[PDB]
C-alpha cells in the first residue's frame, strides 16, 4: 500500500515479500501482500526484520553487549529461517521529500477536505 | 510511658495467647493479666499466628 | 533411537519425581504430627509453669 | 531413481513425523515435570520449616 | 587532566561497511580473531570484535563493528556512523557491483559519520587474482581522488588483511 | 541517563544493627514475598495462609501501640505465594498457587476509615496450559504498566494494566528447568531467568528474544535474582547450598564475585551445606554495592562486596560465635568465604534475653525507609520481623 496504516505515504527502504510464480495482484484486498500485517501470523522473521531496520534507524535503544548477543540470535534465526523459507524478498525504497533540510510526510487527503432540523424548509 | 509499656506488653501477651478480648480492658492492668494467667484461658500456652484486634489496637490509641 | 532412549529415562524420571514427592508429603505429614505433640508439651509445660 | 527417491523420502517422513511426536511428548513431561519438581520445592522448603 | 585506563591509551570506534557478500565479516574474523571460513552467515545488525595493539609505543583499543551488507537489515538513516572513529568501505574484486557502489557507501559515510572520519577502502576477495575486475590503479585513482587510504587484501589469504587494519589504526593515530 | 535502582536509598552508612522493632505474625503459613511501595507508605507480604495483608510501612516505627495489617485481603483463594507493588502505590498484584492471578486496589481512604480491597482485574491461569506463578515483578514503560508473571509451563506474560492486553509473551525452554525467580534491567533493555535446574538464561526485552543460556557448574537450584546495580550486564543469583550468593556477567558467563558462607571448602561442587541464601537485596549504596541476605540458615547477613572484612551478621541466634569474612580469589572468582571464629558469671538482669531472631527459614527479604532505613524480613513459620 502506498498509504500506511495512518494514512502516511511510506518512506525508506521497505523488504516486499514476493510470492514466487504469481503476478503481482493489485485487487483490494490483494491476494499477494507485500507487507504481511500484525493481524495474521506473525513471521517471526518479518518481525525481527522489522526490529532490525528499527535498531538501524536509532529508533531503538542501543545496548552494545546486549547487541552482539541478540544480533548474532537474529543472524542465526535469519540463517534458519533462510534455508527453510526459500522465498525472495524484493526491496523498494521510496523517495523523501525534504524542504529547509526537513523531511516531509505526505498523507492521504482530499481536495475538498477542509442545518438538520428547519423551522420553515420542511 | 512505663504504665502504658506495661499495659502495651499485658495486651500483647493476652493477644498471643489468644485470651478472649471481650474480657480485655485496654486500661486495666492486672484485671488483663488475671485473666491471662486465669486457669480458664483455654488458650494459654499455644504456639501459631495471632491477630491484634483493630479495636484493641486502636483503643491503645 | 535416541528419541526412544530419552523417552524410556523420562518416564522413569516422572515416577521418580512421584515418588519422591510422596514420601516427602508422608514425612511432612508426620513432623507435623510430632509438632503438633511438641506443641501440646510446650503448652502443659507453660501452663503448669 | 525416482521410485528410490519416493521410497527414501516417505521413511524419512515416517521417521520425522515419530520424532514431532516425541518431541511434543517430551514438552508435556517437561511441563508435568515443572509441576512436580514446584512441589519437591515446595516440600523441600515446607520439610525444613517444620 | 582527565580519567584514562591503562588497557588501552586510545579506543578507535572502526566499522566496516559495503555491499552485501564484499567480505566485511571476514575481514573482522582474520584481524580479530586470526579466523577465516567458507560458510557464509549474513550478517545482520551489528558485531563488535575487539583487538588491542601498541602504535608508536601508544596503546590503541581497536573496536571494529561490523555492519549488515544485505539491503533487507539496512535503512535510510543509520545510526551505526555516529561516533564513530574510522570507517573501512570494503569491496570485492571479484564484484563490478560491489566494487560501483563504492561511491555510494562514501555518500553514506558523507551523510552521517564523524566530520574527519577516515575512510579506507580495502579490496576484500584479492585472492581472487582468477576473477579481478576492479584493478590497483582503477581503484587506486578513485582511491586518491579522494584522498583515502588504499589496500588490496584477503582475508583467505590473509596476509593482506593485517596491513589493512594497521593501515586504519595509523590513520586514525595521524588524526588522534 | 535517570537510571533509578531504588525510589528510597539507604542512608549513609546504614548498617542494619539487627534490632527487632516490630514483631508481626498475623499470617498463618509460611510468607512467600515481601514488597515495598514506591512511595514508600506500605509494604505487603503474601502467605501460604491464602491471605495477602498490607502493613502500613509508617506505622511500624514504633511511634504506634499496635502495628497489625492496615487491609487484608483473602479472595484469591489457595496459598499466595507472592505479591509486588505498582508504581504510586495505587495497585497490588497477588498470585495464589491455584494459578489465580488478581490484581487487587489498595485504596489510602482517609482517616478513620480502613482502606478496602478491591479485585479490580482478574486473570486465572488454566492449571492444565499456564499453571500458577512462580515469579511476578511489575515494569511500567511510561505506555504500559506491565506486570511480568512466569508460570509453571514455562510462559513469561506480561499483562499491561492499562490496556489489558498482553505487552510481551516469552516461552522459557522447560529444558533449562522450571523458573524458580527473575529479574528485569533497571534499564528495561533485558530480563534474567533463573531456573530449578541451575540455568540462567538471559533474555532481550527490547527484541523480545532469548539470547543466551547458561547452567551453573553445580546445577544448583537459583533462588532468587537481582540485576546488578553497578554492572550493567551482571546478574546476582543466590543459589541453592553453601549459602552462596553468586555474581555472573551475563555477556561472557564468568562468575565474577562469589559470597561462600558454608563450612563446605569455598567454591567446593560436593556435598554442599544445607543453608542457603533465600532471600537478597542489592543496593548501590554509592558505588560500594551492599547486599543482605538471608535464608534456610535463619541469619541476615550484610556482604560488602567493597569492603568484605567489614561484613557483618545483622540478626542471628544470639550465641553465635563471632565470624570474620575474608577476602580470597578462587578459581578465578572472586570469593569472600565467612570463617567462624571457634569462640575460647556476668549478672544478667532477669531471664536471660530472648533471641530476636527468626526460628525457621527466612523465605523474603525486603526493605522499607520511613524516617530511617528499615529491613522487614519474614520466615516460613509466619512470623515477619521488621529490623532497623
Ligand atoms: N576468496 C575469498 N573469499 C572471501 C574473502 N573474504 C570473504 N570471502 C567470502 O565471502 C563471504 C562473506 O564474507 P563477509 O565478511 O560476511 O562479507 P560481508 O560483506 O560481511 O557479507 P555480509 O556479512 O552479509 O554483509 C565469506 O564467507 C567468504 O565466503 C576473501 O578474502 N577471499
Amino acid at each position: 500500500s502506498l498509504f500506511g496504516k495512518y494514512g502516511m505515504f511510506r518512506q525508506g527502504m521497505h523488504d516486499l515479500k514476493v510470492w514466487p510464480n504469481v503476478e503481482a495482484d493489485g485487487s483490494e484486498p490483494t491476494k499477494t501482500p507485500g507487507r504481511t500485517s500484525s493481524t495474521l501470523s506473525e513471521d517471526q522473521m518479518s518481525r525481527l526484520a522489522k526490529l532490525t531496520k528499527a535498531h538501524r534507524q536509532g529508533h531503538m535503544v542501543k545496548v552494545d553487549w546486549l547487541d552482539r548477543l541478540t544480533f548474532r540470535e537474529i543472524e542465526m534465526i535469519n540463517e534458519s529461517e533462510k534455508r527453510s523459507s526459500n522465498f525472495m524478498y524484493l526491496m523498494v525504497e521510496f523517495r523523501c521529500v525534504k524542504c529547509d533540510d526537513k523531511e516531509y510526510g505526505i498523507v492521504y487527503y482530499e481536495k475538498d477536505g477542509d442545518l438538520t432540523s428547519f423551522e420553515l424548509v420542511k | 510511658r512505663a504504665v502504658k509499656k506495661l499495659n502495651a506488653n499485658i495486651l500483647y501477651l493476652c493477644f498471643s495467647q489468644h485470651v478472649n478480648l471481650d474480657q480485655l480492658q485496654p486500661l486495666h492492668t492486672l484485671r488483663n493479666l488475671m485473666y491471662l494467667v486465669s486457669p480458664s484461658s483455654e488458650h494459654l500456652g499455644r504456639s501459631g499466628p495471632f491477630e491484634v484486634r483493630a479495636d484493641l489496637e486502636e483503643s491503645m490509641e | 533411537q535416541k528419541l526412544y532412549s530419552r523417552a524410556q529415562r523420562h518416564q522413569e524420571k516422572k515416577e521418580k519425581i512421584q515418588r519422591h514427592n510422596r514420601k516427602l508429603g508422608d514425612l511432612v505429614e508426620k513432623k507435623t504430627i510430632d509438632l503438633r505433640s511438641h506443641y501440646e508439651r510446650l503448652a502443659n509445660l507453660r501452663r503448669s509453669h | 531413481v525416482e521410485k528410490n527417491r519416493k521410497i527414501v523420502a516417505e521413511n524419512l517422513e515416517k521417521v520425522q513425523a515419530e520424532a514431532e511426536r516425541l518431541d511434543q511428548e517430551e514438552a508435556q513431561y517437561q511441563r508435568e515435570y515443572s509441576e512436580f519438581k514446584r512441589q519437591q520445592l515446595e516440600l523441600d522448603d515446607e520439610l525444613k520449616s517444620v | 587532566m582527565s580519567s584514562m585506563n591503562p588497557e588501552y591509551d586510545y579506543l578507535f570506534k572502526l566499522l566496516l561497511i559495503g555491499d552485501s557478500g564484499v567480505g566485511k565479516s571476514c575481514l573482522l574474523l582474520r584481524f580479530a580473531d586470526d579466523t577465516y571460513t567458507e560458510s557464509y552467515i549474513s550478517t545482520i545488525g551489528v558485531d563488535f570484535k575487539i583487538r588491542t595493539i601498541e602504535l608508536d609505543g601508544k596503546t590503541i583499543k581497536l573496536q571494529i563493528w561490523d555492519t549488515a551488507g544485505l539491503e533487507r537489515f539496512r535503512t535510510i538513516t543509520s545510526s551505526y556512523y555516529r561516533g564513530a572513529h574510522g570507517i573501512i568501505v570494503v569491496y570485492d574484486v571479484t564484484d563490478q557491483e560491489s566494487f560501483n557502489n563504492v561511491k555510494q557507501w562514501l555518500q553514506e559515510i558523507d551523510r552521517y559519520a564523524s566530520e574527519n572520519v577516515n575512510k579506507l577502502l580495502v579490496g576484500n576477495k584479492c585472492d581472487l587474482t582468477t576473477k579481478k575486475v576492479v584493478d590497483y590503479t582503477t581503484a587506486k585513482e578513485f582511491a586518491d581522488s579522494l584522498g583515502i587510504p588504499f589496500l588490496e587484501t584477503s582475508a583467505k589469504n590473509a596476509t593482506n588483511v593485517e596491513q589493512s587494519f594497521m593501515t586504519m589504526a595509523a590513520e586514525i593515530k595521524k588524526r588522534m | 541517563e535517570n537510571a533509578e535502582w531504588e525510589s528510597k536509598p539507604p542512608p549513609p552508612g546504614w548498617r542494619p544493627k539487627g534490632l527487632l522493632v516490630a514483631h508481626l505474625h498475623e499470617h498463618k503459613s509460611a510468607v512467600n514475598r515481601i514488597r515495598v511501595s514506591d512511595e514508600h507508605s506500605l509494604f505487603a507480604t503474601c502467605s501460604n495462609d491464602g491471605t495477602v495483608k498490607i502493613w502500613n510501612s509508617q506505622k511500624m516505627e514504633g511511634k504506634t501501640t499496635t502495628t497489625r495489617s492496615i487491609l487484608t485481603y483473602s479472595r484469591i483463594g489457595g496459598r499466595v505465594k507472592t505479591l509486588t507493588f505498582c508504581q504510586g502505590s495505587h495497585y497490588l498484584a497477588i498470585a495464589s498457587d491455584n494459578g489465580a492471578v488478581q490484581l487487587l486496589g489498595i485504596e489510602a481512604s482517609k482517616l478513620p476509615k480502613s482502606p478496602k480491597i478491591h479485585p479490580l482485574q482478574s486473570r486465572i491461569l488454566d492449571q492444565k496450559e499456564d499453571g500458577c506463578v512462580v515469579d511476578m515483578h511489575h515494569f511500567n514503560s511510561g505506555a504500559q504498566s506491565v506486570l511480568a508473571y512466569a508460570t509453571v509451563n514455562g510462559s513469561l506474560v506480561g499483562w499491561d494494566l492499562r490496556s489489558s492486553s498482553n505487552a510481551w509473551t516469552l516461552k522459557h525452554d522447560l529444558k533449562s528447568g522450571l523458573i524458580t525467580s527473575f529479574a528485569v534491567d533497571i534499564h528495561q533493555c533485558w530480563l534474567c531467568i533463573g531456573t530449578s535446574s541451575g540455568t540462567m538464561a538471559c533474555w532481550d526485552m527490547r527484541f523480545q528474544l532469548p539470547i543466551s543460556s547458561h547452567c551453573h557448574p553445580s546445577r544448583a537450584r537459583i533462588r532468587r535474582l537481582s540485576m546488578h546495580p553497578l554492572y550493567q550486564s551482571w546478574v546476582i543469583a543466590a543459589v541453592q547450598g553453601n549459602n552462596e550468593v553468586s555474581m555472573w556477567d551475563m555477556e561472557t558467563g564468568d562468575r565474577r564475585f562469589t559470597l561462600w558462607a558454608s563450612s563446605a571448602p569455598p567454591l567446593s561442587e560436593l556435598q554442599p551445606s544445607p543453608h542457603s541464601v533465600h532471600g537478597i537485596y542489592c543496593s548501590p549504596a554509592d558505588g560500594n554495592p551492599i547486599l543482605l541476605t538471608a535464608g534456610s540458615d535463619m541469619k541476615i547477613r550484610f556482604w560488602d562486596l567493597a569492603y568484605p572484612e567489614r561484613s557483618y551478621v545483622v540478626a542471628g541466634s544470639t550465641s553465635s560465635p563471632s565470624v570474620s569474612y575474608y577476602r580470597k580469589i578462587i578459581e578465578g572468582t572472586e570469593v569472600v568465604q565467612e570463617i567462624q571464629n571457634k569462640q575460647k558469671d556476668t549478672p544478667r538482669r532477669g531471664p536471660e534475653s530472648l533471641p530476636v531472631g527468626h526460628h525457621d527459614i527466612i523465605t523474603d527479604v525486603a526493605t522499607f525507609q520511613t524516617t530511617q532505613g528499615f529491613i522487614v524480613t519474614a520466615s516460613r513459620d509466619g512470623i515477619v520481623k521488621v529490623w532497623k
